[PDB]
Protein backbone atom coordinates (compact mmCIF):
# COMPACT_ATOMS: atom_id res chain seq x y z
CA UNK A 1 0.00 0.00 0.00
CA UNK A 2 0.90 3.68 -0.04
CA UNK A 3 3.58 4.20 2.62
CA UNK A 4 2.30 7.75 3.12
CA UNK A 5 0.01 6.23 5.77
CA UNK A 6 2.93 6.12 8.23
CA UNK A 7 3.55 9.84 7.77
CA UNK A 8 0.06 11.21 8.39
CA UNK A 9 -1.28 13.33 11.24
CA UNK A 10 -1.77 11.24 14.36
CA UNK A 11 -5.25 11.76 15.77
CA UNK A 12 -4.00 10.09 18.93
CA UNK A 13 -1.21 12.58 19.59
CA UNK A 14 -3.46 15.57 18.94
CA UNK A 15 -5.82 13.91 21.39
CA UNK A 16 -3.07 13.78 24.03
CA UNK A 17 -2.51 17.55 23.92
CA UNK A 18 -6.25 18.14 24.11
CA UNK A 19 -6.51 15.74 27.07
CA UNK A 20 -3.54 17.47 28.73
CA UNK A 21 -5.52 20.69 28.45
CA UNK A 22 -8.99 19.44 29.34
CA UNK A 23 -9.05 15.70 30.07
CA UNK A 24 -12.53 16.08 31.52
CA UNK A 25 -12.80 19.60 32.82
CA UNK A 26 -16.60 19.23 32.77
CA UNK A 27 -16.49 17.52 36.18
CA UNK A 28 -13.87 19.97 37.43
CA UNK A 29 -15.84 23.15 36.89
CA UNK A 30 -12.77 24.88 38.27
CA UNK A 31 -13.27 28.55 39.02
CA UNK A 32 -10.75 31.11 40.23
CA UNK A 33 -12.57 33.30 42.78
CA UNK A 34 -10.36 36.36 42.45
CA UNK B 1 -5.17 33.56 39.62
CA UNK B 2 -2.36 31.04 39.05
CA UNK B 3 -3.55 29.82 35.65
CA UNK B 4 -6.53 30.73 33.48
CA UNK B 5 -6.08 27.44 31.62
CA UNK B 6 -5.68 23.90 32.91
CA UNK B 7 -1.99 22.89 32.79
CA UNK B 8 -0.92 19.42 31.76
CA UNK B 9 1.17 19.26 34.92
CA UNK B 10 -1.83 19.28 37.22
CA UNK B 11 -4.11 17.18 35.02
CA UNK B 12 -1.32 14.61 34.83
CA UNK B 13 -1.11 13.94 38.55
CA UNK B 14 -4.86 14.48 38.86
CA UNK B 15 -5.44 11.63 36.41
CA UNK B 16 -2.78 9.41 38.03
CA UNK B 17 -4.47 9.71 41.43
CA UNK B 18 -7.80 8.87 39.86
CA UNK B 19 -6.16 6.02 37.99
CA UNK B 20 -4.95 4.51 41.27
CA UNK B 21 -8.61 4.40 42.21
CA UNK B 22 -9.71 3.09 38.82
CA UNK B 23 -7.14 0.31 38.42
CA UNK B 24 -7.79 -0.95 41.95
CA UNK B 25 -11.62 -0.63 41.97
CA UNK B 26 -11.81 -2.24 38.53
CA UNK B 27 -10.47 -5.62 39.65
CA UNK B 28 -10.93 -5.38 43.41
CA UNK B 29 -13.05 -8.32 44.53
CA UNK B 30 -12.43 -7.62 48.21
CA UNK B 31 -15.76 -6.84 49.80
CA UNK B 32 -13.98 -5.93 53.02
CA UNK B 33 -12.12 -3.24 51.05
CA UNK B 34 -12.57 0.12 52.75
CA UNK B 35 -9.89 2.39 51.32
CA UNK B 36 -10.49 6.11 50.37
CA UNK B 37 -11.45 6.09 46.65
CA UNK B 38 -11.86 2.40 45.50
CA UNK B 39 -15.35 2.14 47.02
CA UNK B 40 -16.64 5.17 45.13
CA UNK B 41 -14.57 4.47 42.05
CA UNK B 42 -16.04 0.97 42.19
CA UNK B 43 -19.51 2.37 41.49
CA UNK B 44 -17.82 4.35 38.73
CA UNK B 45 -16.48 1.18 37.07
CA UNK B 46 -19.88 -0.31 37.86
CA UNK B 47 -21.50 2.74 36.24
CA UNK B 48 -19.97 1.92 32.88
CA UNK B 49 -21.49 -1.60 33.08
CA UNK B 50 -24.74 -0.51 31.47
CA UNK B 51 -23.79 2.77 29.88
CA UNK B 52 -25.61 3.72 26.71
CA UNK B 53 -25.84 7.38 27.74
CA UNK B 54 -22.13 7.84 27.01
CA UNK B 55 -22.63 7.60 23.24
CA UNK B 56 -24.85 10.68 23.56
CA UNK B 57 -22.15 12.46 25.52
CA UNK B 58 -24.09 12.12 28.75
CA UNK B 59 -21.31 10.28 30.57
CA UNK B 60 -18.80 12.61 32.32
CA UNK B 61 -17.63 9.54 34.16
CA UNK B 62 -17.05 7.42 31.06
CA UNK B 63 -15.43 10.63 29.76
CA UNK B 64 -13.08 10.30 32.74
CA UNK B 65 -12.36 6.62 32.26
CA UNK B 66 -11.73 7.37 28.60
CA UNK B 67 -9.61 10.35 29.73
CA UNK B 68 -7.50 8.39 32.19
CA UNK B 69 -7.46 5.00 30.46
CA UNK B 70 -6.23 6.56 27.23
CA UNK B 71 -3.34 8.00 29.21
CA UNK B 72 -2.95 4.76 31.14
CA UNK B 73 -3.04 2.75 27.90
CA UNK B 74 -0.33 4.99 26.45
CA UNK B 75 2.01 2.62 28.23
CA UNK B 76 -0.13 -0.48 27.76
CA UNK B 77 0.53 -3.14 25.15
CA UNK B 78 -1.45 -5.81 26.96
CA UNK B 79 -4.77 -7.08 25.64
CA UNK B 80 -6.01 -7.64 29.18
CA UNK B 81 -5.87 -4.80 31.68
CA UNK B 82 -7.51 -3.84 35.01
CA UNK B 83 -9.46 -0.66 34.21
CA UNK B 84 -12.46 -0.87 31.85
CA UNK B 85 -11.73 1.64 29.10
CA UNK B 86 -8.12 0.55 28.58
CA UNK B 87 -9.32 -2.43 26.61
CA UNK B 88 -11.71 -0.03 24.88
CA UNK B 89 -8.68 1.91 23.61
CA UNK B 90 -7.28 -1.38 22.33
CA UNK B 91 -10.50 -1.93 20.36
CA UNK B 92 -9.24 0.62 17.84
ZN1 LIG C 1 -10.53 -2.01 46.72
ZN1 LIG D 1 -20.96 5.92 31.71
ZN1 LIG E 1 -3.95 -0.61 30.60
Amino acid sequence: GSRASCMQMDDVIDDIISLESSYNEEILGLMDPA
Amino acid sequence: GSATQSPGDSRRLSIQRAIQSLVHAAQCRNANCSLPSCQKMKRVVQHTKGCKRKTNGGCPICKQLIALAAYHAKHCQENKCPVPFCLNIKQK
